[PDB]
RNA sequence: UUGGCACCUCGAUGUCGGCUCGUCGCAUCCUGGGGCUGUAGUCGGUCCCAAGGGUUGGGCUGUUCGCCCAUUAAAGCGGCACGCGAGCUGGGUUCAGAACGUCGUGAGACAGUUCGGUCCCUAUCCGUCGCGGGCGCAGGAAAUUUGAGAGGAGCUGUCCUUAGUACGAGAGGACCGGGAUGGACACACCGCUGGUGUACCAGUUGUUCCGCCAGGAGCAUCGCUGGGUAGCUAUGUGUGGCAGGGAUAAACGCUGAAAGCAUCUAAGCGUGAAGCCCCCCUCAAGAUGAGAUUUCCCAUUUCUUCGGAAAGUAAGAUCCCUGAAAGAUGAUCAGGUAGAUAGGUUUGGAGUGGAAGUGUAGCGAUACAUGGAGCGGACAAAUACUAAUCGAUCGAGGACUUAACC
């Protein structure tokens, strides 16, 4: 596995942040090295989602960030990233065995020449 | 490796009973003393069981004459005539290395 | 003198009839074919050229296909020559099975050692460290490059550089078991290379 | 530690024989009709040359 | 796995309580001694009124070590502590009794009198 | 070595000892071969050949040296700026402080002592160790290779037997030969024994957070603690220096004159060292002397009076992309849908050690059940779900002379 110029705890924080971003936004632009690490972590969260039971929900909850995706209005209640993973994202990949993400190469960033990519759910 | 599993399968001793670390076992070990082959009982607590297939080993600890002695065996060695589980211990971990520092009473394993 | 090419599958152990426990390397040697016989008349030396593992057509080229067509076989991953063999044995296109060896046969295993990349003098040449304390600023360094007089460094001053990936021959390994239906040799002890490494097994020169 | 002699123009230029860029790996797209890096998305069309987005 | 300056409990009846290894015998640059090896040692602690006295330079055979011994069958033996027995040039012990268990490797090396006196030979 | 001289260096050639790394000489310490012996044997003495390899760890002292302890086959002597400070150390010496003895009226000083006291530097060139790119090698390619030449290796103990024989009055006690098993060293490898294992499992403290409980997360050295996979590893395991061959050294001879004898030598034959050259291991055709074998592609187009030129291609290779058994980067190797190359997924496995939820028992901490459970980086096998799309670029057309077949 990749060390992304970060200590162990910094790297876990980064992976959790990006994992949540990809579940929330469904399409993010990041560096190639980050995307090639994110696909592993996000596809395992979607697997937990497909599993669906309380034990898997709590394994996902230990990783996913406590972020509000949106407010739906029934009274109006927020929707949390974990709820989206288990209620929105997971089910759409019910019949698809793996390969929930794809990485499109974009081009180098101006300020540091970093090779940027789109990683997206599909 | 599937091919190494197939090649070694024959050497697996099926007589080996189910034991875990914490179990008291009596190892009937064959001993070549000069010319004739003897049977020497080594009875103690199973301290460790590591590895896979024909490479699997276990280690038995006893206090002989006030000195801790650890005997490590291949599980499937044919130099063990018989391995009998005397009592099932209640332990909370796979490796009982903490027993190496404890002497009688403090080193007692509860029976199940 | 007999020889074969196999891949290193991995290491395990076997109990002998005695009761002793010995470490073994499992060499899988399926699909060895005799491709070409070199004679003193043609090439200036006696050798049999053995092709080892079958290879997908698209991974071969027309030069390769033409060479193995002479022996009515498919392209081969590895091709190696064996010298000191009897050319009366070996027909072109003949399979070379592991039963050319028997239990107790003493063999020499040749392969390429595992790659360690750029390595210092401590790991690469087993040199001594300088002191780690007592004011020392010398720890994993190569030692003096030499005396002053020859205003230069002599030619075998051992220094850091790429470490493994060299051809190695381990001499006098006993064959412990020979399984024809599995195309498996069990060789006592270890042979050079990572798992899946090419290993050349031939009869011990000594 | 320090240069014993200044480096001549010739020697400096020889050293720089290998200090150069390579041409980028590019090719004309069919749908766009303009150059693009292989294995990248073409911005002119606005998607991956093959896979529509 | 005993070297110069290694201290050992004396597992016998002679005066010696503790010895310090002066030299591993049998080789110009031989670093380590194992079970059944003879070492030259000095007596650091004595039992008052014992035969062997403090400061005496003696030969001792190592009868058990924390670094154990491998056996050809593929089994190992390891003890809780390093003990030795003080011997004459003929491999007989200076003492009359041997204390604690003793490794079978002694019987092979031909320390027959020690093997006989030992309460257990593992 | 102690010295003599003052020739290089005072716009600086760092000076003792140690460490690291060695390399060379032989006047040889050990091991090999041999002559003489005041050589019975076992031990020795002395000389000759021999530099292949080997040649210990401690106590004291800044030490070198030396003495001592314990080993060893042996603990060699020298050179390399008393080898090696842009490699290290800095105890000693050779700075400022202070003190003692001593000398000096004194400031201060030492055939002396004592405690303390800044060791800078990003490597240009050659050199050394690794690793690429270019072109060459009378066509262009893909493999397999010969070995000119080079490097590596080269050590040695003990026990048993021969044999209590030979030898000796006894005491003691062999050569030669055969076998076993070590030390040190080297190479490989992780199945074993262990080590490590910061994206594996578990326990646990404080505090903050997830609204609360439950269950979790953050931070505290990875918070700490007990384990541990792959990988990397030694202290672990396997293997090696086996046995030879050729020519020699000292030496021993045979035949043999010169010199009717004698004489190993002049002609001529043989024996004969761990040494030389092979044998063993590795690199090696830039070996420009550019070698060999097998296989593949073929003689295209337009020009150039002319020689030649350029421009599409062949076999083949590369860019680019997925990577690891490879790796600083290049490179190498495995793959690119003619698809298991990587990720995911599904089954496993190691490892951990019994999840959550629920229930039962208990006043409760907790225990038990459901259930070798749950988790499970890097390991295994399947699976085309995701990404290896689509492209492009480079790359022959083979000079002349002579001979032989023909
Ligand atoms: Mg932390
Ligand atoms: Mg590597
Ligand atoms: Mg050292
Ligand atoms: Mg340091
Ligand atoms: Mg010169
Ligand atoms: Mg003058
Ligand atoms: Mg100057
Ligand atoms: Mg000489
Ligand atoms: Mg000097
Ligand atoms: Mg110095
Ligand atoms: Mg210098
Ligand atoms: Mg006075
Ligand atoms: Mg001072
Ligand atoms: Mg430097
Ligand atoms: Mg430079
Ligand atoms: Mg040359
Ligand atoms: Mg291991
Ligand atoms: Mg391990
Ligand atoms: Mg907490
Ligand atoms: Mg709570
Ligand atoms: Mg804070
Ligand atoms: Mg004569
Ligand atoms: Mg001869
Ligand atoms: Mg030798
Ligand atoms: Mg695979
Ligand atoms: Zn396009």
């Amino acid at each position: 596995y990749r060390k992304l110029g970060r200590t162990s705890s910094q790297r876990k924080a980064l992976l959790r942040d990006l994992a949540t971003d990809l579940i929330v936004f469904e399409r993010i632009e990041t560096t190639e090295a980050r995307a090639k690490e994110i696909r592993k972590v996000v596809e395992k969260l979607i697997t937990s989602g497909k599993k669906g039971d309380l034990h898997a929900r709590r394994q996902a909850a230990a990783f996913i960030r406590h972020e509000v995706v949106e407010v739906v209005q029934v009274k109006n209640r927020p929707v949390y990233a974990l709820q989206k993973l288990f209620d929105d994202v997971a089910p759409r990949y019910a019949e698809r065995q793996g390969g929930y993400t794809r990485i499109l190469k974009k081009g180098p960033r101006r300020g540091d020449g970093a090779p940027m990519v789109i990683i997206e759910l599909v | 490796n599937k091919l190494i599993d197939e090649i070694t399968k024959s050497q697996l001793n099926p007589d080996v009973p189910n034991f875990r670390p914490g179990d008291t076992v009596r190892v009937h070990a064959k001993v070549v003393e000069g010319t004739r082959e003897r049977i020497q009982l080594f009875e103690g607590v199973v301290i460790k069981r590591r590895g896979a297939g024909i490479s699997e080993t276990f280690t038995v600890r006893k206090i002989s004459n006030s000195v801790g002695v650890e005997r490590t065996f291949p599980v499937h060695t044919p130099r063990i005539a018989k391995l009998e589980v005397i009592r099932r211990g209640k332990v909370r971990r796979a490796k009982l290395y903490y027993l190496r520092n404890l002497r009688g009473k403090a080193a007692r394993i509860k029976e199940i | 003198t007999k020889g074969i090419l196999g891949r290193k599958v991995g290491m395990t152990q076997v109990f002998t009839e005695n009761g002793e426990l010995i470490p073994v390397t499992v060499i899988e040697a399926a699909q060895n074919v005799v491709l070409q016989k070199k004679t003193v008349e043609t090439d200036g030396y006696e050798a049999v050229q053995i092709g080892f593992e079958d290879k997908r057509a698209i991974l071969s080229n027309k030069p390769e296909q033409g060479h193995v067509a002479k022996a009515n076989t498919t392209p081969k991953r590895f091709i190696r020559e064996f010298r000191d063999v009897n050319l009366d044995e070996y027909e072109i296109g003949a399979e070379v099975k592991v039963d050319v060896f028997a239990e107790g046969d003493i063999i020499d295993a040749t392969g390429v050692s595992k790659g360690k990349g750029f390595q210092g003098v401590i790991k690469r040449h087993g040199q001594s460290r300088g002191p780690m304390a007592h004011g020392s600023r010398y720890h994993r360094r190569p030692g003096s490059m030499g005396p002053v007089a020859p205003n230069r460094v002599f030619k075998n001053k051992l220094l850091p550089g790429r470490m493994g990936g060299e051809q190695i021959t381990i001499q006098n390994l006993e064959i412990v078991k020979v399984d024809v239906e599995k195309n498996v040799l069990l060789v006592k002890g270890n042979v050079p290379g990572a798992k899946k490494a090419l290993v050349q097994i031939k009869t011990a020169t000594k | 530690a320090v240069p014993f002699r200044r480096t001549s123009k010739a020697k400096k230029r020889k050293r720089r024989t290998h200090v150069k860029l390579q041409l980028p790996g590019m090719n004309e797209c069919s749908n766009c009709g303009e150059y693009r890096l292989s294995h990248h998305v073409c911005p002119e069309c606005g998607q991956y040359d093959g896979k529509d987005v | 796995m005993i070297q110069q300056e290694s201290r050992m409990k004396v597992a016998d009846n002679s005066g010696a309580r503790e010895v310090l290894t002066i030299k591993v015998l049998g080789g110009s640059g031989r670093k380590t001694a194992n079970i059944g090896d003879v070492v030259v040692c000095t007596v650091k602690q004595a039992t008052p009124g014992g035969v062997v006295k403090k400061g005496e330079v003696v030969k001792a055979v190592i009868v058990r070590t924390k670094s154990g011994a491998r056996r050809q069958d593929g089994s190992y033996i390891k003890f809780d502590e390093n003990a030795c027995v003080i011997i004459r040039d003929d491999k007989s012990p200076r003492g009359t009794r041997i204390f604690g268990p003793v490794a079978r490797e002694l019987r092979e090396n031909n320390f027959m009198k020690i093997v006989s006196l030992a309460p257990e030979v593992l």
